[PDB]
């Protein structure tokens, strides 16, 4: 505590009452003559000290860019495998090898290498750090076994490490080292502690003040990341560090959004995201955390820099996804940690502009080689649609989606979201607007009445077929009764109501009218939407409030209106109701009354975009 | 097992936990690795000088005399050559070496001149300062020793480096003064377990001869692991226990063949190792004794955070903020479940001893005042009722002044008065009172140093604001500076008796901001979760935040800790209350502020924070 060493690289005298040796050192650093006056051995010692202080980002005193050198941090899995394959020349090479094995999911080999280094390492700093990391990898192996209860570790190995690590105390490790080590390496004692990021987490509270701190927080986060990755420490993978990164980045982005909002309020017209920030968010955030960030702050207003580096990182993520799942691959220990980072990276790639080739690689990996368990068809479509935000759909991505749809047809869908293969075709039709699928047409030409599952699958994908394919597909389905007509309209059998469909709807409505003493609401919606021009629906008025609310609002009694109707309405229906020039003030007043009664988010959203 | 055997195991495992266990390893453990025994060397020497093996059996004197006669007659070179050809061998490490190491001995003293213990330590990754010569004592690289009291062959396979012949034993005190002194000091300051010895060994009886010269009950009786095939006789056991030995007989514990030495060693070693996690709690009064031993030091503190109770019991249980206990890592007998069963039903509490009945009464009062209710499976409807018994919390400035003016009955009153002086701004008087409390005192002794350092920090920061009004004289500032620069708060907990560091482990967090770490992390996580649930429109997360807030406030104010004035603590309180108020605002349109919420908002919020809360 003689001096303060700040995150920006400046030194400040703090507590030493003796000579200013750091100020003196900087003075020799500035001027070569004073440096030349040193003795030869002291001159070379000063050269070593200057190299150290340059490497560690210590420049000068107060009166006078992040760069992490780690293959593990940058996700260079192939280069890490190459480094592991080669023969280690030193024990520091073995330490780096054991860290790389830990990061590649090969925890048994990592534990064996750490044990070997501990054997062959008795400064004793690599010995101490291997003891730290072997305990950490032993903790990782122990917790992975509990999660899996697949047998990725043999029971012999588990029993052997349990016997080796029984009664082992990491709290005694530093105190068991020679006192020379304990004096020289007092700064490494925190690595044996259960927690080491409490100071930073408590200091994060300054990002919540509403009355620089943010740059200090970011630089300290970069310092922690560089120390834990460049020194090959396995604590960089545990929940404490990931939680610390999540908290720091989330609070920084929320603080920047708060300053942006306050300035907009007070001035009426902040956070800069770069490659390292993108990698930190991808590796440490879950999808829920990114969703919290998106809902809390406008990430679309955050400028993304170093987009070439981010694109290269995303392409590497896609390539590793392919290598993990195109071939046998499937290191379950590595896959468990890697799939979360890949999901977060592809999810966050919505805000990053991507080149055509890189976008092609990423989209291909996402559509085909991403496991269904981690990303179902609905989540996969959500990721793709997010990818279509910054960059519109080119021809190559449309072709990749076409191949995905062809593969789906050949296979023929469990979707937690509720979006299926039809939405990919809708997305294609959104941009190309005239895309016809050659192979889908070919498989329609081979379709028969036997394979009903194919028919009921790609009847939803009808706009991507040709005229002959559409005509052939239409033959296998009948529209005899009203139920068949409703199944067709929900599946897309007909897009323009024929007069016989109108007669069928009339028959259904008359039959229900006779039996007076779900479908009717849809009929009223279609009548309002000009979908049906029968001009006869007025006789079915009186039963359902929605029916007369939709067929003719002029005579509708708005005391029978339920505000919950608007929640079920879609974008097109709400926009049409807004522009009707009738019914408008009634929905305005009912929505105003609803929101004044209770600040409901969906109702305000409806009232705000289309003004209904 | 016998009761005395279980007691011996208890003390050995406790010393191993405390880091005060030392293993004195004999030739039996090396023989378990098939290391060449000394009688083979005596056999070779006898074949050398005399020309034929001995007809009968070697007496105790002969084992030392024959090598001595060989050394005198045939010289040093032949002696060293036979030593080299017999002892330059590679032998593995038996599981007993690993079992000894797994007990985490502070030091290992051995009469073995082999490197088997060194090989085992190097294989297990245990670093010991190996002392086998006189010059090694001063040049020891660590405070944990592998004390080879009879030397070894690390320098070379010569008789000068080891204690083998009778002249080496005759001149041992003269030739090994530092090593013998270190061995005696390690014996006098540690719990000693003898393994690999025959109860008639020369070293064992020499150590007992030294022991007889010590003052009565001024030393701890060493433990002796006897691994002879036949069980020890009653008379021999009585004699050697009156000589100052606590003997654990392997032959009495288990049944094994005459030559199954490895199994006999392993029985005792495994029973010692497998009892490290054991707590030896079977009957109900053993439950009350253990919980009382864990909780009684906490009686000095007014309140204990429930999140801190998992550290008191070494993560055996989860102590949630709602008052419910959850098994976390208790693989043994459930003492918390048994304690709550005793609490609910008076029948089992009635069948308790008088001392243990009073201990249960104290434990029940402590858990009642601390809000610990029962286990999770028993938990019913629980309310968030908080009370803070502090005059400083409620802003009772006049009552605080009256208490300050009153004469102090005890050091606890002095501590509370110093905290009240700090809360009333009279920082110089509070600092002097804290110094007086430190002088007159160790829970209060440790807490006054933290508070004195915290009040010194507050004094320093306020002086900077005014200069960057003279509340403190320059003489006072100079004196407190002189007293405080040498003081470092990071090593205050380690600069405590080892009893304090174990009884009051939860007080270690008060030195740094590790005290607020778990609550801060939980607050961030629950803020994200609550905001997500609020945005999507869907025990309670708000109740967890409120209960943790109240726990922190009660612990910091009732224990009279100056951390209540910390900027970080104020930020924590402000963030928690802001989240609670946001949730209450959302809960309304589908939680109400009491007096404590009003006081927390007034004390810990800024006007801008309140303005933002009203805006949102």
């Amino acid at each position: 505590y003689d001096y303060h060493f700040e995150v920006n690289g400046t030194v400040v005298r703090h507590k030493n009452k003796g000579f200013g040796y750091m100020e003196r050192f900087f003075e020799l650093k500035e001027s070569c003559d004073e440096r030349s006056k040193l003795s030869k051995k002291q001159y070379e010692r000063f050269n070593a000290l200057f190299n150290f202080f340059e490497k560690n980002g210590v420049i000068c005193m107060a009166k006078d860019s992040i760069e992490i050198n780690s293959l593990a941090y940058h996700g260079k899995y192939d280069v890490m495998k190459k480094f592991i394959e080669e023969q280690s020349v030193s024990i520091e090479d073995d330490y780096k090898k054991a860290f790389f094995l830990a990061c590649l999911g090969r925890w048994e080999e990592s534990y064996d290498l750490y044990s070997n280094i501990i054997l062959n390492s008795i400064n004793g700093c690599v010995y101490y750090l291997s003891q730290i990391n072997r305990y950490r990898i032993y903790q990782s192996i122990t917790q992975a076994v509990t999660q899996f209860n697949y047998k990725p570790f043999t029971d012999e190995f588990l029993a052997r490490i349990e016997r080796e690590m029984t009664n082992f105390n990491i709290d005694d490790l530093f105190n068991g080292m020679p006192f020379e080590f304990q004096k020289k390496y007092k700064i490494l004692e925190f690595l044996s502690d259960n927690q080491f990021l409490y100071d930073d987490t408590v200091k994060l509270f300054e990002l919540t003040n509403k009355v620089s701190s943010d740059i200090v927080v970011l630089l300290r986060l970069y310092d922690n990341l560089r120390f834990l990755y460049e020194n090959c420490l396995w604590s960089v993978s545990f929940h404490e560090f990931h939680q610390y990164i999540r908290n720091s980045m989330s609070l920084l982005i929320e603080k920047a959004e708060y300053e942006r909002t306050r300035d907009i309020d007070e001035l009426g017209f902040g956070f800069f995201m770069e490659y390292y920030d993108f990698v930190n968010i991808s590796r440490h955030f879950k999808i829920d955390d990114i969703k919290n960030l998106e809902r809390s702050c406008s990430i679309d207003k955050i400028r993304f820099g170093e987009q070439e580096k981010i694109e290269e990182y995303l392409v590497g993520i896609a390539e590793e996804i392919t290598k993990q799942f195109s071939a046998n691959g499937m290191n379950v220990v590595f896959y468990t940690q890697f799939i979360s980072e890949a999901k977060a990276a592809l999810y966050f790639a919505k805000y990053v502009k991507l080149s055509e080739e890189g976008l092609g690689k990423i989209v291909k990996a996402l559509l085909f080689y991403f496991p269904e368990r981690d990303l179902d068809i609905g989540k996969r479509y959500v990721w793709l649609e997010r990818l279509t935000k910054c960059n519109e759909l080119p021809k190559s991505i449309i072709s990749i989606i076409d191949d995905f749809l062809v593969l789906q047809a050949e296979k023929h869908e469990v979707s937690s979201n509720g979006l299926y293969s039809r939405d990919y075709g809708a997305l294609i039709k959104h941009f190309e607007k005239n895309f016809i699928s050659k192979r889908l047409s070919e498989i329609t030409l081979c379709l028969t009445q036997d394979k009903q599952k194919q028919i009921d699958f790609l009847f939803k994908l009808l706009p991507l077929l040709s005229t002959n394919a559409k005509s052939h597909l239409l033959s296998f389905k009948s529209v005899e009764n009203i139920n068949d007509l409703m199944n067709g309209i929900r599946i897309g059998l007909i897009d323009e109501f024929t007069p016989e469909h109108e007669e069928l709807i009339i028959e259904y409505l008359e039959t229900r009218k006779v039996n007076y003493i779900d479908y009717m609401s849809t009929f009223g919606i279609w009548y309002f939407l000009e979908e049906i021009n029968n001009s006869k629906m007025e006789e079915f008025i009186g039963m359902d409030d929605q029916y007369d609310f939709f067929v003719d609002p002029e005579n509708f009694d708005y005391k029978k209106f339920i505000p919950s109707w608007l929640k079920n309405y879609n974008d097109k229906l709400l926009g049409k109701i807004a522009g009707n020039k009738h019914m408008k003030h009634h929905v305005i007043e009912v929505l105003k009354e609803r929101v004044k009664n209770s600040n409901d988010k969906r109702y305000l959203e409806i009232l705000m975009n289309y003004f209904i | 097992l016998d009761n005395n055997v279980v007691e011996c195991i208890k003390e050995i495992t406790e010393s191993s936990r405390n880091g005060k266990l030392v293993f004195f390893v004999g030739a039996g453990v090396s023989t378990l690795s098939d290391y060449p025994q000394w009688w083979r060397l005596v056999d070779k020497y006898h074949e050398e000088l005399y020309g034929s093996p001995k007809k009968g059996n070697y007496s105790s004197d002969e084992y030392l005399r024959i090598p001595q006669i060989f050394y005198n007659v045939k010289g040093e070179m032949a002696f060293d050559g036979i030593l080299k050809d017999f002892f330059q061998v590679d032998k593995p490490t038996n599981p007993i070496h690993d079992k000894i190491l797994a007990m985490n001995p502070a030091h290992v003293i051995t009469t073995n001149y082999d490197n088997l213990i060194d090989t085992a330590c190097w294989k297990r990754g245990k670093y010991f300062s190996v002392i086998s010569a006189e010059e090694d004592v001063a040049n020891a690289t660590s405070s944990r020793y592998l004390l080879k009291v009879h030397g070894d062959f690390r320098k070379g396979f010569k008789g000068e480096n080891v204690v083998l012949k009778e002249d080496d034993y005759l001149n041992y005190d003269q030739n090994y003064p530092l090593i013998s002194n270190l061995m005696k000091t390690i014996i006098a300051t540690h719990t000693i377990v003898f393994i690999g010895y025959g109860l008639g060994d020369y070293n064992i009886n020499m150590l007992l001869n030294w022991v007889r010269k010590l003052q009565k009950d001024s030393f701890h009786k060493p433990f002796f692991i006897r691994t002879d095939p036949s069980p020890i006789e009653n008379e021999t056991l009585i004699y050697y226990e009156n000589k100052g030995l606590r003997i654990i007989d392997a032959a009495s514990l288990i049944d094994s063949n005459e030559y199954d030495y490895l199994e006999r060693y392993s029985a005792v070693m495994d029973l010692l190792i497998e009892s490290q996690e054991n707590k030896f709690i079977t009957k109900d009064d053993e439950v009350i004794d253990y919980i009382y031993g864990k909780i009684s030091p906490l009686f000095a503190l007014q309140y204990i955070r429930k999140i801190d109770l998992k550290h008191v019991f070494e993560y055996d249980y989860h102590f949630e903020v709602n008052g419910t206990v959850v098994r976390h890592k208790n693989k043994g007998f459930g003492y918390m479940e048994r304690f709550f069963e005793l609490k609910e039903s008076c029948d089992e509490r009635s069948k308790l001893s008088k001392k243990q009945y009073e201990r249960f009464n104290a434990l029940f009062n402590f858990f009642e005042k601390n809000g610990v209710i029962c286990m999770a499976k028993d938990a019913g409807t629980l309310n968030t009722s908080i009370e803070i018994n502090s005059l400083a919390y409620h802003g009772k400035y006049d009552v605080m002044k009256k208490f300050i003016e009153e004469q102090s009955v005890s050091i606890e009153d002095d501590y509370k008065k110093a905290f009240f002086l700090a809360c009333l701004g009279r920082w110089e008087e509070s600092y002097d009172l804290y110094s007086n409390i430190i002088l007159n005192s160790g829970c209060v002794y440790y807490l006054s140093q933290i508070n004195r350092y915290r009040i010194y920090q507050s004094i320093t920061q306020a002086v900077t604001q005014f200069n960057g009004y003279k509340p403190f004289t320059d003489e006072f500032l100079a004196r407190i500076e002189r007293e405080m620069t040498n003081f470092n708060i990071d090593d205050l907990f380690n600069g405590m008796p080892f009893e304090f560091q174990k009884k009051y482990k939860i007080l270690e967090f008060l030195s740094d901001n590790q005290f607020l770490y778990d609550d801060t992390v939980k607050l961030f996580e629950l803020t994200n979760k609550v905001r997500s649930e609020m945005s999507e429109g869907s025990m309670s997360s708000d109740i967890v935040v409120l209960l943790r807030l109240y726990d922190n406030l009660r612990f910091l104010y009732e224990n009279c800790l100056w951390s209540v004035s910390f900027h970080e603590f104020h930020q924590y309180i402000r963030n928690s209350m802001s989240l609670l108020i946001e949730k209450a605002e959302y809960e309304r349109t589908r939680f109400f502020m009491e007096y404590y919420d009003f006081v927390n908002i007034s004390r810990h919020f800024k006007i801008d924070d309140i303005k933002n809360l009203e805006r949102s």
